[PDB]
């Protein structure tokens, strides 16, 4: 029996207040900004880049995607940002690479495709972390991973950051091999040349599509007699199909995941689909670009949960943090978000929440909104420290899909107990509002004006306020472009800045994903009592 | 000036459902135009063709001339047909229509200007020889020049009513503290129907009669008027007969006349509106007017001769609207969640331009239908009609049905002594107020929500592995003893105690007050309604039961009864108010600003005080809308943790 | 004749259009010979198509790719996964 009725989150926002009409207009400027952005980097290398790209007959990178997933069907991407003014003087949209979920034949697969236009496909150090995080995600999640192979090689004048390490290059083909023995496919679609490590990506491969006359490999470096679909396909035997063009080598590809012989299962109890109660643009002004300024996490919540219907847990305890049950498009979730500093009771109170969710195998969502924790003589000495680490351990060995989303802040170690990146959630979004950096811009200003104050008024020399300002005004600047989403998104930190409005899709999409692979059962630590 | 095999219809509603209906039955294509609101429309969908005009106020949309020709040549139409209101009996637009080449379905502009001047159309009646209305129009206001009108007139007159000469200067005194006519009991509003060929030949339909009146607005039309004498009635027409040929009259028309008691009869004004009351003489002559209207607008000659037109039978025109009588019979507007209607027959037409599911719109008429109905006497079409908008029935709006059964029901309207201050004159009868419920209507909405209950089970039980498990069943049954609930709904404003006693043999017991009842029933579906098929101590009786938010709607043939099922305080939200008594400071901070006095009055949500801690702002918001008893903290103080800052006045 | 439809072999019925919309029959000016002496008009090539009706065709195409894409999560477990929708959304 499921008729009863229940309450519902969310209030209606004024919409004539001066505060909701400045944050709606910060917020969609920043949201603006975001689009044109992406705009730029959808078109790659440039029109040259583009025009002799098509001039071989090949098809753009994106255009094999939307011929490869099922017509009309969504497509989420990854890591949009990856190398986003990350080298000095070279532009490297994207990466170089594009990474994304879509449905191929019916089946949620990761997709792995080189960008040709961009510095003829070569691979930068981001370019290596942004597929090796798309590796892990597919193996966490065990998404049948497609790879689009057109690729120029490792960049030679950064190889010290692509060859060696155990995060380079290298790890790229031991993935393949751990994905391989444990029946998730690879699939490697050789599109274009693919030269020494290259090469090994066919090889590596499960099933293997190539080109009639694009596709090359081989693991030294004409081109098409040394490698070639005709050499690899009817002498070598690496490849398994050959194909006559691009178009050919994708319908080819879903034919291949057809004969997967994989039907997916769920493992959490399922219930019909239902809308939010409010729109979800109002979350421009309620949350506005100003961190200073505080709201409700529960207004979030109630325009991304199916019906706004929410159950709150521990409503009074620790009220500095939110936690309750809902439901996105028909799947069960444990929601938990800062809603101001954390003290010991929320800890606590996370905790305890925790524990609920993994004992009944239910997804965690994570809303980071964080200031820092509690400070004070009396907190210390009432072990806040052992608080705070009951939930960073309780966090980390939960064993539940875990999705999180930086709404705000995201300093210090409150990072870490809300799952932060070091503690591998299935994702990581961040809104273009976010901030993260060990500490908060103006307390590491602020502590810094007390060491120097100190060490002129200590030594004697006197320190003067002028004397202050040359020494925050530095500080500030660096954590305000060290925090800004950008940066952290040029670099793999988080898997890619979303449009508020948009939240509700991605984390529909998210968990759609996650939910692949079966759950485990949760194994716990020594809880520190 | 070409046979028409393409129509625009220049309107929209019902009006434009009903032109449409004649188009298809003659394989006329069909074009619609169409506002942003009717994009959706009920015109629109049916429709071969549908075309936007632009913006939902009708100034921008469908009475834009320059829109609505460009649409008829776009879709290369034939002809317009401008239904009632908007452009149908606009001159210019007609006059635009003929220069444009398009036919104009309805009458020449001649007709239209001369119609329209009431000078104009006196002056050719009084020629027509039709009998005239004797009233003085002139602006001069001279008390000796009214008088002298007045005695040309003849007494009684109406300024105030003058009786005799010699109240008029009293009475002309109280009415200025002018415009003279004359005044009689003549409340009688007789029409006929008149069409005209280009041949010039006219044929006379049978009579109506608009009598009743609400708020100025028609609101029962009968045909055959009832009392006219069958000698009375070939008169009457064959004078409309003569003045519509000698005003060269094409199309369909009315022509109305004044009888006050006797068969005495005077014109009043000659309609080429196309009224929508045209439906009842259709009926009683067996012929359809649309279909006339199209195929003389083409050219061709009226269909039947007046010997081979009959007059058969009764009909009652009623129309449902949207106003509540309640204020007035105030327009309302809003979602029509549950419409049903009586069912189809030749003898029971329904007119609608509005579906399940559609919503009400202020920008336009809040009518929701039209029913006619056919019988062989007035008192037998009169037990139908009553029969039929019992079996009329919509949730969501307030409307005029319960006011249209209660005017049927009067006994004077039986009789047929109809004057149109009938709803003034019997206004206290036609307005009731509800009675309280019966215990046994109560015992049937008790069941519809436990029957209700087991739907929810059943559908539960489908999407379960366990389909067979006992529990599923709700027979409410525990070992050795009989479950009694304990269930409170609301009639009115009196809250009933029923204690249900869920039997073995799956009927139920239940007791209001002193009274015992032995109910059983089932739910049933016929069309989209369920059915609640129930006996209450062995009367039984079949009810359509729609449960919308707290309420239970019973509608049977005998009546509507609505039952309230209360609301819990938890969910209420009064309880929001109840989960704290005052708002406290977030944490240890320097309060910033105050925007409460000591005696203020606040709502839920209005900022009371701004505090910052470790440089963070916190802006205290109202919990409760009750007014403010005192402040504990000013600006500048330092407020610790959970400390009150508000003091509310109890209430 | 326009609501009957006959695919899978080539019928008369768009010569009967033509035929009963030429301006003799409609007239009634028909003898033996009007099928030999009207056969130009009577006889109709093909017109290039509108824009819009290429639109129409597009819309039909893309609408029976989402009716199989409902049609294939009918038989699935994740019946309301997001995935399932045809949005095309990026």
């Amino acid at each position: 029996y499921h008729g009863d009725s229940v309450a519902s989150l969310g209030t209606q926002p004024d919409l004539g207040s001066a505060l909701y009409q400045e944050n709606y207009k910060q917020m969609k400027a920043l949201v603006n900004q975001l689009h044109e952005r992406v705009e730029h980097i959808k078109l790659g290398g440039g029109e040259k880049a583009r025009a002799l790209h098509i001039s071989r007959g090949k098809l753009l990178p994106r255009e094999r995607i939307d011929n490869l997933i099922d017509p009309g069907s969504p497509f989420l991407e990854l890591s949009q940002f990856a190398g986003y003014q990350l080298y000095d003087n070279e532009e490297v949209p994207g990466g170089g690479i594009i990474t994304g979920i879509g449905r191929v034949s019916g089946v949620e697969c990761m997709i792995i495709a080189n960008d040709a236009t961009v510095k003829g496909g070569a691979y930068y150090p981001v370019t290596v972390k942004k597929q090796l995080r798309a590796q892990e995600i597919a193996m966490q999640n065990r998404l049948p991973c497609i790879y689009l192979v057109d690729s120029g090689g490792a960049y030679l004048p950064r190889q010290a950051d692509v060859f060696p390490d155990r995060d380079h290059f290298g790890r790229t083909f031991y993935n393949q091999a751990i994905m391989s023995s444990k029946n998730i496919a690879q699939i490697a679609v050789v599109m274009g040349s693919c030269t020494a490590g290259g090469a090994y990506v066919p090889a590596m491969a499960d099933e293997n599509i190539i080109v009639r006359k694009q596709g090359t490999i081989f693991l030294a470096g004409s081109a098409e007699d040394l490698g070639g679909a005709d050499l690899h396909c009817r002498k070598s035997g690496v490849s398994d199909h050959w194909a006559l063009d691009d178009h050919h080598a994708l319908h080819l590809t879903r034919k291949v995941v057809r004969n997967l012989n994989y039907q997916k299962k769920l493992d959490v109890t399922i219930e019909p689909s239902e809308e939010p109660l409010f729109p979800a643009d109002e979350l421009y002004g309620i949350v506005g670009a100003n961190l200073k300024r505080s709201f409700d996490v529960r207004e979030v919540i109630a325009r991304i949960v199916d019906g706004s219907r929410f159950t709150e847990f521990k409503a009074f305890y620790g009220d500095t943090l939110v936690t309750g049950f809902a439901r996105i498009f028909g799947y069960p979730v444990g929601i938990v978000g800062n809603n101001g500093v954390l003290f010991s009771e929320s800890a606590k109170k996370g905790t305890h929440f925790v524990q609920l969710c993994c004992q009944r195998n239910i997804p965690l969502l994570f809303l980071q909104n964080i200031t820092g924790f509690m400070v004070g003589r009396e907190y210390e000495a009432e072990g806040i420290a052992k608080d705070g680490a009951k939930m960073v351990a309780a966090v980390a060995c939960a064993q539940v899909p875990k999705i999180t989303l930086i709404i705000g802040g995201s300093y210090g170690a409150g990072n870490y107990g809300m799952c932060g990146r070091a503690y591998s959630p299935r994702f990581l979004y961040i809104w273009p509002n976010a901030r993260i950096s060990v500490m908060g811009g103006e307390q590491a200003a602020n502590v810094l004006a007390t060491i120097t104050k100190d060490q002129r008024a200590r030594e004697g020399k006197q320190f003067s306020s002028a004397d202050e300002a040359a020494l925050k005004e530095p500080i500030i600047k660096k954590f305000e472009e060290e925090g800004n989403p950008y940066y952290s998104s040029a670099r793999v930190w988080d898997d890619g800045i979303i449009d508020p409005a948009d939240t509700r899709l991605v984390l529909g999409l998210s968990f759609s994903a996650a939910l692949n692979a079966p759950i485990e059962k949760t194994d716990f630590g020594i809880f520190r009592m | 000036g070409r046979n028409i095999t393409k129509v625009l219809i220049a309107n929209r509603g019902e009006i434009a459902c009903r032109v449409m209906r004649t188009a298809k039955k003659l394989g006329v294509q069909t074009v619609a135009v169409y506002s942003e609101a009717d994009r959706n429309s009920m015109h629109v969908d049916m429709a071969d063709e549908a075309y936007s005009i632009g913006p939902a106020p009708s100034q921008q949309s469908y009475l834009s001339m320059e829109k609505i020709i460009q649409v008829a040549k776009t879709s290369a139409a034939q002809a317009i047909h401008p239904g009632c209101g908007f452009l149908s009996e606009n001159m210019e637009f007609a006059e635009l229509c003929k220069q444009e080449g398009i036919i104009f379905i309805g009458p020449p502009p001649s007709a239209i200007r001369d119609m329209g001047i009431k000078s104009t159309s006196k002056s050719i009646m009084a020629a027509a020889g039709v009998p005239v209305v004797e009233g003085y129009h002139g602006e001069d206001q001279s008390d000796q020049c009214l008088k002298e009108h007045a005695r040309r007139i003849g007494y009684p007159v109406m300024i105030r009513i003058v009786r005799s000469e010699q109240e008029f200067q009293e009475q002309l005194e109280s009415a200025r503290r002018m415009l003279i006519e004359k005044f009689v009991d003549t409340p009688r509003h007789v029409e006929v129907q008149v069409f005209g060929d280009h041949h010039g030949n006219a044929v006379y339909l049978f009579e109506r009669d608009c009598s009743v009146q609400r708020r100025h607005q028609k609101i029962i039309e009968e045909a055959p008027a009832p009392g006219i004498k069958s000698e009375v009635r070939k008169k009457l027409g064959e004078a409309a007969v003569r003045a519509a040929k000698a005003v060269n009259y094409v199309g369909a028309g009315t022509v109305e006349f004044i009888m006050d008691s006797k068969h005495n009869f005077c014109f009043m004004e000659m309609n080429t509106r196309l009224q929508v009351e045209h439906p009842v003489t259709e009926m009683i002559t067996g012929t359809d007017l649309v279909e006339w209207q199209l195929r003389i607008a083409a050219g061709e000659k009226i269909p039947l001769s007046q010997e081979e037109i009959t007059l058969q039978g009764h009909a009652f025109e009623a129309r449902i609207y949207a106003e509540d009588p309640s204020n007035n019979f105030m327009p309302v507007a809003g979602p029509l969640v549950h419409l049903s209607t009586p069912r189809a027959d030749p003898s029971t037409r329904i007119e609608t331009g509005v579906r399940q599911g559609d919503e009400v719109s202020v920008h336009y008429d809040p009518m929701i239908a039209k029913l006619v109905v056919w019988a062989a006497d007035r008192q037998a079409a009169l037990t139908k009609l009553r029969y039929s908008l019992r079996q009329y029935n919509i949730v969501g709006l307030h409307t005029n049905i319960d006011f249209l059964l209660n005017l049927s029901g009067h006994p004077e309207f039986e009789a047929g002594n109809v004057h149109t201050d009938f709803i003034p004159q019997h206004h206290k009868q036609l307005l009731l107020s509800r009675k309280a419920a019966a215990k046994e209507s109560l015992c049937q909405a008790a069941l519809g929500l436990i029957l209700k209950e087991k739907a929810m089970t059943d559908t539960f039980t489908l999407q379960a592995h366990d389909q067979f498990s006992p529990f599923s069943s709700s027979s409410g049954r525990r070992l050795n003893i009989s479950y009694t609930r304990n269930m409170t709904l609301k009639d009115g404003k009196n809250n009933v105690a029923i204690a249900v006693t869920y039997n073995h043999d799956g009927s139920y017991s239940m007791q209001i007050e002193d009274k015992t009842f032995q109910v059983l029933g089932n739910l049933y579906s016929e069309g989209d309604c369920t059915y609640l098929k129930c006996s209450v101590n062995g009367v039984a009786s079949k009810a359509k039961l729609i449960i919308l938010e707290n309420t239970i709607y019973l509608f049977s043939k005998e009546g509507s009864i609505e039952i309230d099922i209360p609301v819990p305080k938890y969910l209420s939200s009064v309880s929001s108010q109840e989960t704290q008594g005052g708002p406290l400071a977030p944490m240890t901070g320097t309060i910033e600003k105050v925007f409460v006095k000591a005696g203020d009055k606040v709502k839920a949500g209005d900022s009371l005080m701004v505090m910052i801690a470790m440089k963070m702002e916190h802006t205290i918001k109202s919990p409760k809308d009750g007014t403010v008893k005192k402040v504990f903290y000013r600006e500048g103080a330092q407020a610790n943790r959970h400390t009150p800052l508000v003091e509310f006045e109890e209430e």
